[PDB]
């Protein structure tokens, strides 16, 4: 979260203030990164079996794509969209990390194949993880959808076409592993669930963080009006 | 997407009730295949005010338009294919009919009860005469 | 689980899954030359066939039988529509709160809970139907806890 | 840890896979090991105590339509195996099917030179030739690669786990065995005869020419002196594993009292309820030799060192008679009956 | 009037189903009644809104309203019913109520299930009642998760592969739709742009009409099965629970036609008028290709799926061949198919689950144990045969009449296409009766034991009868679904410019 | 003419079948096969004329 925030805060200033002239020679350059960042950070994400490594691939290897997706296409009419997407991403990422920390501590495993049946043992955690994962997927009523949307709508409004299409396509592609782990949550084949979720004494701090970070992954996507009105006053 | 070849039925502001987009098969230029479809179409607008004369005349302005567009086009195709002598009076007939049709449509568009019938009386009197001048 | 295997593959379009009409082990003895005449009338047969549902029992029948002869007459001696669509509205509510307040039966619940050791009786009948919110027997965490006597 | 086996073939080349499964469940304890095989082969896994649940995908066709292909991959992958050990001699196309199953350790067999020798880079521990002839040697590479290869785990962990030790569930042991036995003569004091004709009996996938059947005349000559004498006095079980309702009407082992049954590869219990067995090189040999079940194997010649390694099973109980001519359908059937008359 | 109906009609199901959650009461019992009561209430409110608050005599929008929602890219709560929408709205309410009823004996979860049903309900009505393009897209993709869950939780042997193919395929198809949204949203956004009513006067330049037309047409061909884009249907139909599949192959398919009618033929005429003949050709070849591949299948569920595919060629050919009746006969067709396909899938899923045999070769004589299923199955097979009397006939007849009297054709393909279309009547019974004969006729073993073999009880029989009666009522006097006077303005734009 | 002249023959054939059907087994091609039937003027006159 904070490395990406700080790096993206330093990059725009270090590239916009002292590099007026070289635009046409770095606008392209960053693009070459983005078109790769949202591809190689997704394909591998499919084949993963560990949760932390899959999160590294998806939530970082890719999602550091559409943030950049306007730094190239910016006439100061887009920076608001970067701020809004960062505000969405922080929450929609800390939610799933809180859920992962909680389940890992409560059980002692990381690999995907142990999240089976978790909906039946403790349904609240499974639900609050599915919500954040789907939001990361970018589905309409959630927040990630509106994030990606206002990121494209300002970025298609700036001419460049062979970056929005790739973004939407790789988002569709990214839906796969999200729905895979979601499918692994909802199940009841008692003879399949490993003896990890089977011994789970279900049940302060981590609960509070997870529950106040997950509703901010559903409400702002529909309440983005004041956030948008606030993010438009950025001149740097 | 269809034109007329005898511009005397178009009154001031040349237009009418007509509803373009109706397929009328080819019958050949003759004063026998038009004075027949004009009859067998003007026969329907007699049978119009039999049941759907009263009782929520919201389909009457959906069928009068239809079965009068046939008359409006075939009557032109006819009035073209006629000798010079019989053309003035046939045209005069045309004038009185295709004005009574506009009057009837405009009156029925108001969803009345007695005005509809009082106006239909005139187009029946004239339209029973169309089935004879043929 | 034995599940014996299969055999010399049959016609893809096997005319009718049936015995081929050579050993059709009676012609006219399976459908036509068969009937006699026994018994049982008409009315004591009808009012012995509308009762293999106990469809309503009491008041829940009165509001269900006298409704159609009140919503077919409605299209005569006409009454405004608003009256007609609150009539059907208050029906669908009254009939619902009587249904959901009827007792429960073993077939209603989960499969893994349908098959008990015939202690399901005193676990569900007079045990479920005698409380409101107690969850002392909350055994829907299936690992076979069974939490009962 | 989860493990998946992709053993190929029918029955006789799949019943010999039990040692590998036991070695797996012995080396790594508490491992869920599943298996995918052919329809005729999956039938064998109904008598075991290690596998979790079997499946059926690969008779290993050429075309198989590209929706039953994906869904198969779509069920191997979405359970996260760890070492998908395989057979069927992957070249360079079937290696991709293992590779896309994102496990950790892909070990299998490969073609020496033929069929695109290949073997790919995306594999591990590819080894010996293809046609998989010998029995109880079988997967001989596997019982060495899974032996002490890694770590302070003891010296080679019980080299080739005890030979076939198939178990029988008492439910199937009682009900179906009894019902089929008592359909006709039955005392638990009879003798099973297996090799009769050729539809899908076991066929052994490796014997090739002999052991497919006998002309049923040698069987009649044997059987006429089997029940002769109070030794069994029950056994007329020609035990035809065929469509024998197409054959029972021609049991020139005279149909007077020669009984008959239809069976899947479940006949292990029927063996266990017999008083012996006499058959050619077939699944019955290995099944009878697994339990005590004194057997009499009659295959062509000198193939013992390939198809029957435990020459002395318990007391040299299971004895083998060869054929000097080499062809199975010529034997000293007289000495055969001599040997059989003792049990 | 200003008392909002459509807002209530959209936010009632999902809201009143959100109370299923946080309600510890039972395992299965009370939830069924609490859901069916809400469904009936919604349907009654729908018919009350339609009867005394609609005119059938004016081609404008009715009951409209709007608000301010995000305001940056102008996107409002704009919402309004119209002529084209009304039929599909009523059909959705009806068939989804009856599907929720058909889902009665589900006790696996029975809490997430009915809630997801109500969510799909609200989403369908939201789409069918939309008036703002972005909101139309939102309602379009809102249902994508509930249907995936209904697939992956209940239904079929290989549920997973079907579900994942379906979700990936539909989500990918919607990408071109979003492309079209971004395309015509930024085209002079000061002029409202995102108000589907005020776009009738847009005059786009060339070489851009085509791109937006195709961006919508690809998504539609994804949703509504068109030949090169149909591979997803047999898997996501042969594996779905019949309760799901009823509303799935009776409503969700017809959205691909309603959208194509509403945003293509109404907004992009000179992008659709130069592309109608290829639509007609594709539909004509689809009508025969779907049947010729249906006859080949061997499990009757996929056969029913392909029969549903085939009838989607009449809708196509009616969308092309630009007439009043050709467009109008399409609506009657989507209604008379939302009935028939839904009922046929219900019957297929009800016969199965009683026999546990999917391959059409081992189905013995099921007529002996259960007569009523056989009767109500042969009846709807006849309906699907385009037999007269039932509503499966008049739709196809009006489609023929629309093609024949079309103005954008001169007698050369106007006859060959009619020929290739009429071959469908020779072809369809060959594969319907081939199933009716293998699975029902003939005398199987002496299936006397009345166990795992019981004729349809009261609920299923009433469902069958209550869906059947509208078919007869429409096929006898079809004008109970020709209450459409928007086509007199819908086909007004196109009708004179070039060519 | 042919309508009646054929309906009569069909009804007569049905009657002949059901008359002789008790002698041979209940089977088509064992009845309605007029080569093992043949000669009925003595047994059923009213359906013969």
């Amino acid at each position: 979260v904070t490395s990406k925030v700080a790096a993206s805060a330093s990059a725009t200033r270090i590239l916009d203030i002292p590099f007026y002239f070289s635009s046409n020679e770095w606008h392209l350059l960053l693009e070459i990164l983005a078109i790769l960042s949202m591809i190689l950070g997704n394909l591998l994400a499919i084949t993963q079996t560990s949760m932390k490594r899959m999160l590294a691939y998806s939530s970082i290897g890719q999602i550091g794509y559409v943030i950049i997706g306007i730094i190239v296409g910016d006439s100061n009419d887009g920076y608001a969209s970067m701020i809004t997407y960062m505000l969405f991403y922080i929450s929609m990422n800390l939610g799933t990390f809180a859920c992962i920390v909680l389940f890992g501590l409560r059980t002692g495993t990381d690999n995907i194949r142990d999240y089976a049946g978790l909906y039946m043992k403790d349904p609240f955690l499974a639900l609050s993880l599915a919500l954040c994962l789907l939001s990361l997927g970018g589905l309409p009523p959630l927040a990630g959808f509106f994030g990606k949307l206002y990121l494209f709508w300002c970025g298609w409004q700036a001419g460049l076409y062979f970056l929005v299409s790739i973004g939407l396509l790789t988002s569709v592609l990214s839906i796969y592993y999200y729905l895979k782990i979601i499918k692994l949550l909802m199940t009841g084949r008692n003879q399949e669930i490993t003896p990890y979720v089977r011994n789970y004494r279900r049940s302060n701090s981590i609960e509070l963080s997870m529950t106040v970070c997950v509703i901010a992954s559903t409400i702002p996507g529909i309440s983005m009006n004041p956030i948008l009105a606030i993010a438009q006053d950025t001149l740097f | 997407k269809i034109r007329n070849k005898e511009i005397n039925n178009g009154e001031t502001g040349t237009r009418s009730f007509v509803k373009n987009g109706i397929y009328m098969a080819d019958i050949g230029p003759s004063f026998a295949a038009h004075a027949y479809r004009v009859r067998s179409s003007a026969f329907d607008l007699l049978a119009l005010e039999d049941l759907l004369g009263k009782e929520a005349s919201n389909y009457v302005n959906k069928y009068l338009r239809l079965k009068a567009t046939f008359i409006y086009y075939d009557f032109d195709k006819l009035i073209t294919a006629a000798d010079p002598d019989a053309k003035p009076p046939l045209l005069d007939l045309a004038n009185r009919l295709f004005d009574s049709f506009e009057k009837l449509q405009a009156a029925v568009t108001t969803k009345d009860d007695t005005d509809i019938g009082s106006c239909y009386a005139d187009t029946k009197l004239i339209l029973q005469e169309v089935m004879t001048r043929m | 689980e034995p599940d014996l295997q299969e055999d010399p593959i049959d016609k893809w379009r096997t005319n009718g899954v049936s015995p081929e009409d050579f050993v059709y082990g009676v012609y006219d003895g399976h459908h036509t030359y068969d009937e006699g005449q026994e018994k049982k009338g008409f009315w004591e047969d009808v009012s012995e066939w509308y009762q293999e549902a106990e469809p309503p029992q009491g008041f829940q029948a009165l509001i269900s039988w006298s409704f159609p002869p009140a919503v077919i007459l409605g299209m005569a001696f006409d009454v405004p529509g608003e009256y007609l669509y609150i009539g059907a509205a208050i029906f669908i509510v009254v009939f619902c709160i009587i249904e959901m307040d009827k007792p429960d039966k073993p077939h209603n619940f989960e499969p893994e809970i349908y098959m008990m050791e015939r202690s399901k009786r005193d676990k569900l009948i007079a045990d479920y139907n005698s409380m409101d919110i107690w969850d002392f027997n909350e055994k829907y965490g299936e690992l076979w806890d069974f939490t009962v006597n | 840890r989860r493990v998946c086996c992709v053993v190929s073939g029918g029955v006789y080349e799949n019943v010999l896979f039990f040692p590998v499964v036991q070695m797996l469940k012995d080396r790594y304890p508490g491992v869920l090991v599943d298996v995918v095989a052919s329809a005729r082969g999956k039938q064998v896994y109904e008598m075991c105590k290690n596998v979790r649940y079997a499946n059926v995908y690969d008779p290993d066709d050429e075309w198989p339509e590209p929706a039953e292909y994906t869904h198969q991959l779509g069920v191997m992958k979405n359970r996260y195996y760890d070492m998908v050990l395989s057979t069927k001699l992957a070249g360079t196309g079937h290696a991709l099917f293992l590779f896309m199953s994102s496990a950790r350790e892909k070990v299998g067999y490969v073609y020496p030179n033929v069929n695109g020798a290949g073997a790919g880079l995306f594999l591990t521990e590819m080894f010996k030739p293809a046609t998989t002839n010998l029995a109880d040697g079988g997967y001989n590479m596997y019982q060495d690669m899974l032996e002490w290869l890694g770590r302070p785990a003891k010296g080679v962990p019980q080299q080739p786990i005890p030979p076939l030790r198939v178990s029988i569930s008492k439910k199937l042991r009682a009900v179906v065995e009894d019902k089929y036995n008592r359909a006709g003569v039955e005392k638990g004091k009879y003798v099973v005869i297996h090799g009769i004709e050729s539809d899908s009996v076991a066929n052994m996938k490796s014997r090739g020419d002999d052991d497919c059947l006998l002309p049923l005349e040698l069987w009649a000559e044997i059987a006429k002196e089997i029940s002769s004498g109070g030794n069994g006095l029950r056994p007329l079980f020609v035990m035809p594993h065929e469509r024998h309702r197409e054959e029972i009407e021609e049991i020139v082992g005279e149909e007077t009292a020669y009984l008959f049954i239809t069976t899947p590869g479940q006949l292990t219990c029927l063996i266990n309820d017999s008083a012996g067995v006499v058959a050619t090189n077939t699944a019955a040999v290995q099944l009878a030799n697994a339990r005590d079940k004194p057997c009499v194997a009659l295959f062509s010649s000198k193939e013992k060192a390939r198809l029957f390694l435990p020459y002395v099973e318990e007391r040299k109980s299971c004895t083998v008679v060869a054929s000097a001519t080499g062809k199975l359908a010529g034997i000293d059937i007289e000495a055969v009956k001599k040997a059989v008359k003792d049990l | 009037s200003y008392f909002p109906w459509l807002t209530i009609l959209v936010v009632l199901p999902i809201f009143a189903g959100s109370l299923i959650f946080f309600l510890p009461h039972k395992g299965n019992k009370i939830v069924r009644w609490y859901t069916i009561s809400i469904c009936l209430l919604e349907f009654l409110l729908m018919t009350y809104a339609f009867c005394y608050h609609f005119q059938l005599e004016d081609p404008l929008i009715q009951l409209k309203e709007d608000y301010k929602w995000i305001d940056v890219f102008d996107f409002h709560w704009r919402l309004g019913i119209d002529g084209l929408s009304l039929g599909s709205i009523l059909l959705t309410g009806f068939i989804t109520t009856l599907a929720t009823l058909a889902a009665w004996p589900i006790t696996r979860n029975s809490r997430l299930f009915y809630f997801l049903m109500l969510a799909m309900y609200s989403g369908q009505i939201g789409l069918f009642s939309s008036r703002d393009l972005l909101l139309f897209f939102i309602m379009w993709e809102l249902e994508l998760i509930p249907v995936y869950l209904l697939l992956s939780m209940w239904g079929g042997k290989r549920r997973l592969y079907s579900a994942t193919k379906f979700i990936l395929y539909t989500a990918g198809g919607s990408i071109f739709f979003l492309i079209g949204v971004l395309g015509m949203g930024l085209y002079g956004s000061n002029e409202p742009g995102l108000d589907l009513e005020r776009l009738i006067n847009q005059s786009y330049p060339a070489t851009l009409e085509i791109l937006l037309y195709f961006g919508f047409l690809i998504a539609y061909a994804v949703k509504l099965p068109i030949i090169p884009l149909h591979t997803w249907l047999p898997d996501t139909h042969g594996e779905a629970h019949y309760s799901t599949c009823m509303l799935l192959a009776g409503i969700l398919l017809k959205m691909g036609a309603y959208g194509l009618i509403r945003i293509n033929m109404e907004l992009l005429p000179h992008a659709h008028y130069l592309f109608s003949p290829w639509l007609v050709i594709i539909g004509a070849i689809q009508i025969i290709y779907a049947a010729s591949t249906s006859l080949g299948q061997r499990n009757f569920k996929k056969r029913i799926a392909y029969s549903s595919v085939s009838h989607m060629g009449f809708i196509i050919i009616g969308i092309g061949s630009i007439t009043n009746i050709g467009l109008n006969g399409a609506i009657l067709q989507i209604l008379s198919h939302g009935f028939i396909g839904a009922t046929l899938f219900f019957l297929a899923g009800t016969a199965s689950d009683r026999m546990r045999l999917v391959y059409l070769e081992e189905l013995g004589g099921i007529s002996i144990p259960m007569p009523k299923i056989f009767t109500m199955f042969s009846s709807f097979s006849m309906a699907s045969l385009a037999l007269p009397g039932m509503s499966g006939f008049v739709a196809e007849l009006v489609v023929f009449f629309g093609l024949i009297t079309s103005p954008k054709f001169l007698l050369m393909p106007k006859a060959l296409i009619t020929f290739v279309m009429a071959i469908g009547m020779i072809l369809t019974p060959i594969y319907l009766l081939s199933m009716l004969r293998q699975m029902f006729y003939g005398y199987k073993l002496f299936n006397v034991p009345n166990a795992n073999f019981v004729d349809s009880g009261p609920r299923e029989l009433f469902i069958l009868i209550c869906i059947f009666l509208p078919v007869i009522g429409i096929g006898i006097y079809p004008d109970f679904v020709l209450s459409l006077s928007v086509d007199r303005v819908e086909a007004l734009l196109s009708n004179y410019y070039p060519k | 003419t042919h309508a009646y002249s054929k309906a009569l023959l069909f009804l007569g054939s049905g009657s002949v079948i059901h008359s002789m059907e008790p002698l041979v087994g209940y089977s088509p091609d064992k009845s309605q096969n007029m080569v093992l039937m043949g000669g009925l003027r003595k047994y059923i006159p009213i359906t013969r004329t």
